[PDB]
RNA sequence: AUGGGCGCAGUGUCAUUGACGCUGACGGUACAGGCGUAU
């Protein structure tokens, strides 16, 4: 029931063999942005697959940048 | 009481004399006077521990006011060692004191100081200073204008001169 | 400084080979710091300077829940602690490595906003150093990020 | 979870090429459009064949067996 | 072995709360072994007794990894070690670890196969201690592969 | 998959705060897209 999205996780991490890193600076750049957009592509895909029943746990991930915000406020220093 | 022979080897004026004025008014000199032959300075300093006094021997470092030149090394206790970082000549020449001074003095605390490091010009580069790491020298970057590690070579040789190695220098 | 950046280049090529393992190294001694084992001023002042020196090292998904991690860690120490002097510091080290950080910083205005909005509360600080140090990294975050300052 | 809505989203997050431009703009970006939604397309289909779609014996034939191997390979020689 | 009982509990929960962290635990202080920083018969004894001990705490596939890694990087120390003794401590350890996680072992014929070959050649061994270790791992996985022996 | 010459971000070499690239967690959040093309 849960295991086999863990597996279907692990497979599509395994599923992208990176790029090749060949050539000059700027083309290993172009190659660089292009496994980063395979990243975010992945990325998206847990997440998603996490929305279908599992969102319900790690849905905050996205959004901890305004707790994260509450908490980086209120340094207050009322004593010593 | 309680001093210590201190021998002071580098370009003459090109921060010996400057370093020594430095500790002992304070003021960083401007002017280039070559130092001539060698100056011996009281110089004082107050540690957790009491008083020490160095009788550094600022030498010249022209060869033409040179003078008695190794002769001045006899009895050193301390031998710092000076160049300039922003002219590799004086660095080159490092290894020729480091062979005078040894050759004279073979069994003594040395303190490799690059001075003026705070003109902002520097061609001796950090990587490149090496030859204390074969010969055993003590290293530090220093800069009687700004000051900038001021005191470490003279904490360093009195830890090393009256063996306590966390003695420190105080106020007064 | 050439000691620092040799031993910058050592760690990033270290992290290049395999940056998971740094990434935790850090979480651990930060937890370290947090539960009392290795409390003091020096310990984590060594650790936000390493953290820092990795800044840009890793890919930017990763760089950024890791740096998320640390943040919210180091919010709770200084949550926990009292005293000016230990709150001071860690202010001091925290805003030093969002300096270190400027991608992160412009893929998020709210927290840019947030830490200007701190820096501006800290500059009023008359406890030593708090305002230097803001004053520092304020400098540093407009160098690295002055195109969404005016957008 | 179910197919349709995968594709849809996967087919909505990518902005068409902007037809705005000059000719050789809109048609240099119209081809890295094209190879990114054939990259789509590839991941896309290989969703739709499985949710696991490769066995694990890839590893046994690349470290298990070149493991086991010279594990039978161990040999004292003394000492 | 009420205590090794209560430690194994432990421990195997602390996995089931975090598995990767004590992964790497045991992986960091294998190198440690690997390395020679932390050579000793009883530590090494007491890590693969570790190791044995949360069979079955962990999903199939990590437990599958974590082995292969884990016997790789002992049969590797093996090779690099001089000196029947310690050959015959690190043989005894991963005959012991792989007697403690039998999974595996249904889940390949082929490396059991091999196991129960080397098992026999060591029972020829004289010396010490050899013998006994190769009859207590047959017996073991005899207990826990019955199936796979006449299947 | 390709990387051009410069937007300068670290710099290796020498005559070393000058020059060639590499390289820089860069001036770049840029730009280049076979010679109609359905590879």
């Amino acid at each position: 029931d849960l295991l086999k999205a863990v597996r279907l996780i692990k497979f599509l991490y395994q599923s992208n063999p990176p790029p090749n890193p060949e050539g000059t600076r700027q083309a290993r750049r172009n190659r660089r942005r292009r496994w980063r957009e395979r990243q975010r592509q992945i990325h998206s895909i847990s997440e998603r697959i996490l929305s279908t029943y599992l969102g319900r746990s790690a849905e905050p991930v996205p959004l901890q940048t305004v707790d994260e915000m509450t908490k980086k406020f209120g340094t207050l220093t009322i004593d010593c | 009481q309680v001093q210590f022979k201190l021998v002071l080897v580098g370009d003459g004026g090109t921060g010996k004399t400057t370093f020594v004025k430095r500790h002992l008014t304070g003021e960083f000199e401007k002017k280039y006077v070559a130092t001539l032959g060698v100056e011996v300075h009281p110089l004082v300093f107050h540690t957790n521990r009491g008083p020490i006094k160095f009788n550094v021997w600022d030498t010249a470092g022209l060869e033409k006011f040179g003078g008695l030149r190794d002769g001045y090394y006899i009895q050193a206790q301390c031998a710092i060692i000076m160049f300039d970082v922003t002219s590799r000549v004086t660095y080159k020449n490092v290894p020729n004191w480091h062979r005078d001074l040894v050759r004279v003095c073979e069994n003594i605390p040395i303190v490799l100081c690059g001075n003026k490091v705070d003109i902002k010009d520097r061609k001796v580069k950090a990587k490149s200073i090496v030859f204390h790491r074969k010969k055993n020298l003590q290293y530090y970057d220093i800069s009687a204008k700004s000051n900038y590690n001021f005191e470490k070579p003279f904490l360093w040789l009195a830890r090393k001169l009256i063996g306590d190695p966390n003695l420190e220098f105080v106020a007064m | 400084i050439n000691l620092y950046k040799n031993m910058r280049e050592t760690l990033v090529y270290l992290t290049h080979l395999d940056y998971v393992d740094t990434e935790r190294i850090m979480t651990e001694k930060l937890h370290n710091q947090v539960n009392g084992t290795e409390w003091s001023w020096k310990n984590l002042n060594t650790l936000c300077w390493a953290i820092g020196s990795i800044s840009g090292a890793m890919h930017e998904e990763d760089e950024k829940r890791f740096l998320v991690t640390v943040i919210k860690d180091l919010l709770g120490l200084c949550e926990q602690k009292r005293g000016k002097d230990n709150k001071a510091i860690i202010a001091s080290n925290i805003m030093y490595i969002v300096g270190q950080y400027p991608r992160f910083l412009r893929a998020h205005w709210k927290f840019l906003k947030t830490v200007v909005n701190k820096l501006f509360e800290f500059m009023h600080e008359t406890h030593d150093g708090v305002q230097d140090m803001a004053c520092d990294t304020f400098i540093k975050i407009a160098q690295k990020c002055r195109r969404h300052f005016v957008q």
